[PDB]
């Protein structure tokens, strides 16, 4: 309904608990997409991630992968 | 330098104020006001590139260990501090210590300073437990000194140097790390390069709201005096060289930003590039990531701005 | 399979630029702001600014030169700011566009020409080609990087003690399956027997900091 954000008021946003990409940015770390309605939440920056480091382990790779990109200019 | 601050001018209030005679006489030069909104626009979004390019690096948000030993390495300096109600490491704390209406707003920026700081500390976490590997795919682990011996074979030493003198080093980086941090409590001008550009656009911005207490060749610099003092067929003449006035500093202004911007711009990509080869990698490139043979960097966050840390 | 990955990338890259329409989206920026901009400018031409009419053909019919020329220089004067702040414009995005095509040479001349070792330079992962492609108005690089996968959990040593010598990889680096120590390479998993060929001693074992005994062997013992 209402929502009272650093970078002013929202009105017509639902603000919602989750944290998704940002869509739609609004500001302060408010970001807002369309889900059926439109929602307010805080974006995340990404998935929480802990590599198991010890000082006597190390991690190698066995295959691999050819990836191919592109880039515009 | 990464971004600046984000304005955005009202091109009607601030050469009108709440006067609809004056928009109508504004309305007869086209779309001018258009024209500086857009630009102001774009500008504001382009603060918002540049520090998404400069931190949103990485995909994954890593965390260090709550054991922390690296072979004698301490990074108490750079690493998050959960003591203060910041999450900002002890130098960070320093850096943002250190640096100090009329239609006029200040849009806050898309990422809080809270973020860039979980986007530093995720940085700093992977180089600290990965090394390079995990700006090239999957974070693999391995004990830094292990990784500085690969960064000592690196530079045409041996790793059979590193080991050998490994509690020698240690105590040289944990010192040269302290004395950064003296060095900037002790010099007020060390954040020079940051605060050129707050000075710029806060003195930019000064300047055009004194420019609204110009005559500019009218009776007075106030259009409620104009309007209390006559009526409209020879107020208008009045009105006209007020507008032209204010729209040519508003111009000016909005060019002088559009410079600026540019400037910036060049500059976040370039930290940009600093964040990709001498953070996330190692630089064969002389005098890119500090003075002698690249070893590892250190990225930190500031007001606006970026601080590497170049171990070399 | 190296040839088999590299043509899936390229029907998948090939299939991504068919279904997405936004992929192309820099060169649209720039194509709708310079339509725009000179949309803007043919607009401004039908402003009074302050004259009577905003066509000079009818000032000319209507009015003789002495008072004509007062809304003629009104028209001039609008007509020629706008003009001025359309050039002023398309200078500075001008600046733009050469920074950008300045870039875009030197990733051609190094990621296309060459390898290069820069980091996210040439995309993301470990350098490995780059393919040119032309654009209307731009160019598109097709970076072939190598991404390593399937990583697998080691017990390290920094080196490896044998008749009271310290022995360091030459190359690669050494790990333990459990039970048995090997060296292989870092961006690889393919262990070998530690030989003397494959090391390099250096010192004793009691300088270095967490060294293991293990059994370095000698290709000269067996003749
Ligand atoms: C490395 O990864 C590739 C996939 O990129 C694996 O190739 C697959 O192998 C399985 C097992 O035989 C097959 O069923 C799949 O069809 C293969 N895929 C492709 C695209 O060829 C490859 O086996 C992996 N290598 C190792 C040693 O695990
Ligand atoms: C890592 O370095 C920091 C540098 O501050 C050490 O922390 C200080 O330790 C001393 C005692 O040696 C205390 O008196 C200070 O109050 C500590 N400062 C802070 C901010 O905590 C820390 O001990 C070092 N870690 C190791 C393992 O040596
Ligand atoms: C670690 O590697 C060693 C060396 O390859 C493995 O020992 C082999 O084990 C297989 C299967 O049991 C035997 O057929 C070979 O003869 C062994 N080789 C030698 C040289 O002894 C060992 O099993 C591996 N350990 C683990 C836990 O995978
Ligand atoms: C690795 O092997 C060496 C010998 O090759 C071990 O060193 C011995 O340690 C014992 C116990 O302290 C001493 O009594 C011997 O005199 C040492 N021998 C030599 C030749 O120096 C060493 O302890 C072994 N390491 C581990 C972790 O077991
Ligand atoms: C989010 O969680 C908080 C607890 O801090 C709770 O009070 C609030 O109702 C939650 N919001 C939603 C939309 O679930
Ligand atoms: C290596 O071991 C750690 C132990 O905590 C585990 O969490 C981690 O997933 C392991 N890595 C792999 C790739 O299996
Ligand atoms: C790793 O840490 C353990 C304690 O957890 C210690 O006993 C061991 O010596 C350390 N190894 C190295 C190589 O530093």
């Amino acid at each position: 309904n209402v929502f009272q954000t650093r970078a002013g008021c929202l009105i017509g946003a639902e603000h919602v608990n989750n944290s998704y990409e940002c869509d739609i940015p609004i500001g302060a770390g408010i970001c807002a997409s369309y889900q059926q309605s439109i929602i307010a939440y805080t974006m995340s920056l990404g998935a929480e991630n802990s590599v198991a480091y010890s000082n006597n382990s190390i991690a190698i790779p066995t295959n691999f992968t050819i990836s191919v990109t592109t880039e515009i200019l | 330098p990464v971004s600046m601050t984000k304005t955005s001018v009202d091109c009607t209030m601030y050469i009108c104020g709440d006067s609809t005679e004056c928009s109508n006489l504004l309305l007869q030069y086209g779309s001018f006001c258009t024209q500086l909104n857009r630009a102001l626009t774009g500008i504001a979004v382009e603060q918002d590139k540049n520090t998404q390019e400069v931190f949103a690096q990485v995909k994954q948000i890593y965390k260090t260990p709550p054991i922390k030993d690296f072979g004698g390495f301490n990074f108490s300096q750079i690493l998050p501090d959960p003591s203060k109600p910041s999450k900002r490491s002890p130098i960070e704390d320093l850096l943002f210590n250190k640096v100090t209406f009329n239609g006029l707003t200040v849009l806050p920026p898309l990422l809080t300073d809270e973020m860039i700081a979980q986007y530093t500390s995720a940085l700093l976490a992977g180089t600290i437990t990965s090394g390079w590997t995990f700006g090239a795919g999957p974070a693999l682990q391995i004990p830094f000194p292990m990784q500085m011996a690969y960064r000592f074979n690196g530079i045409g030493v041996t790793q059979n140097v590193l080991y050998e003198n490994q509690k020698l080093i240690a105590n040289q980086f944990n010192s040269a790390i302290g004395k950064i941090q003296d060095s900037l409590s002790s010099t007020p001008s060390a954040l020079g390069k940051l605060q050129d550009v707050v000075n710029q656009n806060a003195q930019a911005l000064n300047t055009l709201v004194k420019q609204l207490s110009s005559n500019f060749g009218a009776i007075s610099s106030v259009l409620n005096d104009i309007l209390s003092r006559l009526d409209p067929p020879e107020a208008e003449v009045q009105i006209d060289r007020l507008i032209t006035g204010r729209l040519q500093s508003l111009q000016t202004y909005v060019t002088q930003q559009l410079i600026r911007a540019a400037e910036i711009r060049a500059s976040a990509n370039l930290a940009a590039t600093k964040m990709s080869e001498c953070v996330l990698g190692q630089s064969k490139r002389v005098d890119f990531c500090g003075k002698g043979y690249h070893l590892m960097s250190f990225p930190q966050s500031a007001p606006h701005g970026v601080v590497f840390l170049h171990v070399t | 399979l190296i040839a088999n990955q590299f043509n899936s990338a390229i029907g998948k890259i090939q299939d991504s630029l068919s279904s997405t329409p936004s992929a192309l989206g820099k060169l649209q920026d720039v194509v709708n702001q310079n339509a725009q901009a000179l949309n803007t400018l043919v607009k401004q031409l039908s402003s009074n600014f302050g004259a009577i009419s905003s066509v000079l053909n009818d000032i000319l019919s209507r009015l003789d030169p002495p008072e004509a020329e007062v809304q003629i220089d009104r028209l001039i004067t609008g007509r020629l700011q706008s003009l001025q702040t359309y050039v002023t414009q398309q200078l500075i995005r001008a600046a733009e566009i050469r920074a950008s095509a300045n870039l875009a040479a030197t990733k051609m001349s190094e990621c296309v020409l060459g390898q290069s070792k820069r980091v996210d330079f040439c995309g993301k992962g470990y350098h490995l080609m780059s393919f040119p492609q032309s654009a209307p108005h731009g160019v598109v690089f097709l970076h072939v990087t190598y991404v390593p996968a399937q990583e697998k959990n080691f017990t390290t040593a920094p080196a490896i003690c044998h008749d009271g010598k310290a022995h360091f990889p030459r190359e690669g680096v050494f790990v333990s399956n459990g039970t048995h120590w090997f060296v292989t390479q870092r961006n690889f998993y393919e262990p070998q027997i530690i030989t003397t060929d494959n090391t390099f001693v250096s010192g004793n074992c009691d300088v270095v900091i967490g060294i293991v005994n293990n059994t370095v062997y000698d290709p000269l013992q067996p003749e």
